[PDB]
């Protein structure tokens, strides 16, 4: 399973006007900084343009850059890079290296690299608290989709 | 095939808790074994020199870790390209951190973690460490030593 070279955010909630790069290791990284530094929106930047959350300078954007060299997305590039910009009248577009794409189109191409927004693999703030308070019928369930 | 998948995944779960808490063992157990489908699914996690107790009775840092080895359970039963966590450390016993640093030291010799983290031993394990501070933020590729005066700095504005 393929993996992220780094994320760039350019007008993202704090992130401002001059583009932020964000590298990352191929193996363990680790996001050091105070409450309200923005830390948290790195998490929020990541949600946000692997598309959990439909629509419905002056744009935001999220480039997410993945090293795709051992093809876990079915794309024959060994990168593939996903992005994102939220305009002020709420619309939102997408691009695939470079070429337009829509959010269902970038979704089963996460899919088919083992990746979603709604995935196990991000556990934010809140996520905890989830897993805690969970009703045993309800963590049942979870059980069941899985399976 | 309900019943493989939660064997697996309760394999799994007692065997991290059980790393993650030394001479501790916890179980998932399904609340109607016989149809399954009509009950829950409790927890019941017992740490060393404690009475068996489900995870509501707990102590907030007990929770925090049991709550966490039950999602890594899942994590190894269908595994991600990435991993992303922020601060799940932030509400555990100290004794704790450095088991769950251990084990994602580990794991990442085969997936990508990101971990926001105020804890040098978080740090420490890393193989690379960014710092983020502001209104603008900015993010620098930093080493641990520097990494561990600007912790000490933040823990001294605001603590635990």
């Amino acid at each position: 399973m393929p993996y992220i070279e780094k994320l760039e955010l350019k007008g993202f909630k704090s992130y401002g006007n001059k583009k932020v790069v964000i590298p990352f290791s191929k193996g363990f990284t680790a996001i050091v900084g105070a409450n309200g530094s923005g830390k948290s929106n790195i998490g929020d930047a990541i949600l946000f343009v692997l598309g959990g959350l439909s629509a419905k300078a002056k744009y935001a954007e999220v480039a997410i850059y993945f090293n795709n060299e051992d093809r876990g997305f079915p794309i024959d590039e060994d990168e593939v890079v996903i992005r994102r910009r939220v305009y002020p009248d709420g619309r939102s577009s997408y691009w695939l290296n470079g070429r337009r794409a829509t959010r269902s189109e970038i979704l089963d191409i996460l899919t088919a690299a083992m990746i979603s927004p709604d995935g196990y693999n991000i556990v934010l703030q809140g996520d905890i608290t989830k897993f805690i308070k969970m009703s045993p019928l309800e963590r049942r369930l979870l059980i069941d989709d899985i399976s | 095939v309900f019943m493989r998948t939660f064997e697996a995944i309760s394999r799994n779960f007692s065997e991290i808790f059980a790393k993650l808490s030394p001479g501790g063992s916890a179980r998932l157990i399904l609340e109607n074994p016989e149809d399954p489908f009509s009950g829950g699914l409790e927890i019941e996690a017992k740490p060393a020199g404690k009475d068996v107790k489900r995870i509501e009775a707990m102590s907030g840092g007990e929770k925090a870790l049991t709550a966490l080895a039950f999602v890594f359970a899942i994590q190894k039963f269908k595994p991600a390209p990435f991993y992303l966590f922020d601060e799940i450390d932030a509400h555990l016993d100290d004794a704790n951190v450095k088991r769950v640093a251990d084990l994602i030291k580990e794991s990442s010799k085969e997936s990508q973690f990101i971990v926001i983290t105020l804890r040098d031993v978080m740090m420490a394990n890393a193989d690379k460490i960014i710092g983020v501070s502001m209104g603008v933020s900015k993010v620098v590729s930093l080493s641990l030593e520097k990494a561990m005066k600007i912790l000490e700095e933040i823990r001294k504005k605001q603590g635990w």
